């Protein structure tokens, strides 16, 4: 992962957010490859104040160096991360609960009919299955009304409380009694971030089983990302050495090396050459040949990299 | 992004740009 100078603030912001949410355990900072400090929340980021202090320590360390970066200088961030230790804030947990509460009245199973299975009373009429009211999410689950946790350890939504129903699953007209409907205890879990999001396709869902009974899910999680859960990665902020090619200094990229790097517009370069020559020998001024701070200069926009 | 070549002397700027034009043209 490498980024140019103009976008350093949003790169550092990403690293600060990872320190705050416990996904980043340590950052090693280096200027031009020379180690310049390490940023590590004390006590494995147990307290919010220590994680915020780490994010501030990182910004103070780098913001001036990145703001005046040039000359080909660069800044490296060697970042050890763990996506699974992610914690979420009170506001983030509140937003997930708000969405989760919209599933409270949704229907899991419709009333049965003569030709489509569904909700059937446990008491029969004529020894025959009669339909019952639809089975709603709230009939099987009690979604929590509040979030739990702390600023230090993060916030979470408790697992929705499981319930039972005596209503059954069958068809109207059937002398055979309806089948049982039961929560799936392996498909109901709490949400605390931890690199997961709520899987809304699989959550709050009835699944007809091979033996004719029905299982229901509560909250089911999935990964928020495809990227690997753990690792150590190095984010680099670069500056362009060819931004200011000073022909009189001890370090400048040569014309040949510049031409290996970039393809140039032949008209743009030919016209710059002619203006330099005409100014040097004939005294003709040109806007292509700046004289500023004791140095003659010209400006080029490459057509692109050479590939 | 822009590239800025500069020199105290017009002759050194000319030599650099001349070289740049030559190498740009060999491709």
């Amino acid at each position: 992962y490498t980024v140019v100078k103009n976008d350093w603030k949003k790169a550092v912001k990403q690293l600060q957010d990872g320190l705050k949410n416990k996904t980043i355990s340590t950052i090693k900072v280096s200027f031009n490859g020379n180690s310049v400090g390490e940023v590590t929340p004390a006590s494995s980021g147990a307290k919010k104040a220590d994680r915020d202090a780490a994010a501030e320590k990182l910004y103070n360390l780098v913001n001036t160096q990145l703001d005046k970066l040039g000359d080909g200088d660069y800044v490296d961030f060697e970042v050890t991360y763990n996506l699974a230790t992610q914690i979420i804030t009170k506001a983030e947990a509140e937003a997930v609960l708000t969405k989760l509460q919209q599933y409270n009245d949704k229907v899991l199973i419709n009333s049965a009919t003569d030709t489509v299975k569904g909700m059937v009373s446990d008491t029969q009429v004529d020894s025959k299955n009669v339909a019952a009211n639809p089975l709603k999410v709230s009939d099987m689950y009690t979604i929590p009304s509040a979030i739990t946790g702390s600023d230090d350890s993060g916030y979470s939504i408790a697992k929705p409380t499981e319930k039972t129903t005596s209503l059954l699953y069958g068809t109207v007209g059937d002398a055979t009694a309806g089948k049982a409907i039961t929560v799936d205890t392996a498909s109901n879990e709490a949400f605390a971030g931890n690199g997961k999001v709520i899987d809304y396709n699989k959550s709050f869902k009835a699944t007809v089983q091979g033996d004719g009974t029905v299982k229901t899910s509560g909250v089911v999680l999935k990964d928020a990302s495809d990227m690997a859960a753990t690792g150590t990665i190095k984010v680099r902020v670069t500056s362009a050495k060819e931004e200011s090619i000073d022909v009189d200094s001890s370090s400048y990229i040569s014309a040949e090396n510049l031409a290996k790097k970039y393809v140039f517009n032949p008209k743009e370069v030919s016209e710059a050459y002619n203006a330099i020559v005409a100014l040097q020998n004939d005294g003709i001024e040109s806007d292509l040949v700046q004289l500023v701070n004791g140095k003659y200069q010209v400006i080029f926009y490459p057509e692109g990299k050479r590939l | 992004a822009k590239i800025t070549i500069k020199a105290n002397k017009l002759k050194d700027l000319k030599d650099y740009v001349d070289d740049l034009k030559t190498y740009n043209n060999t491709y």
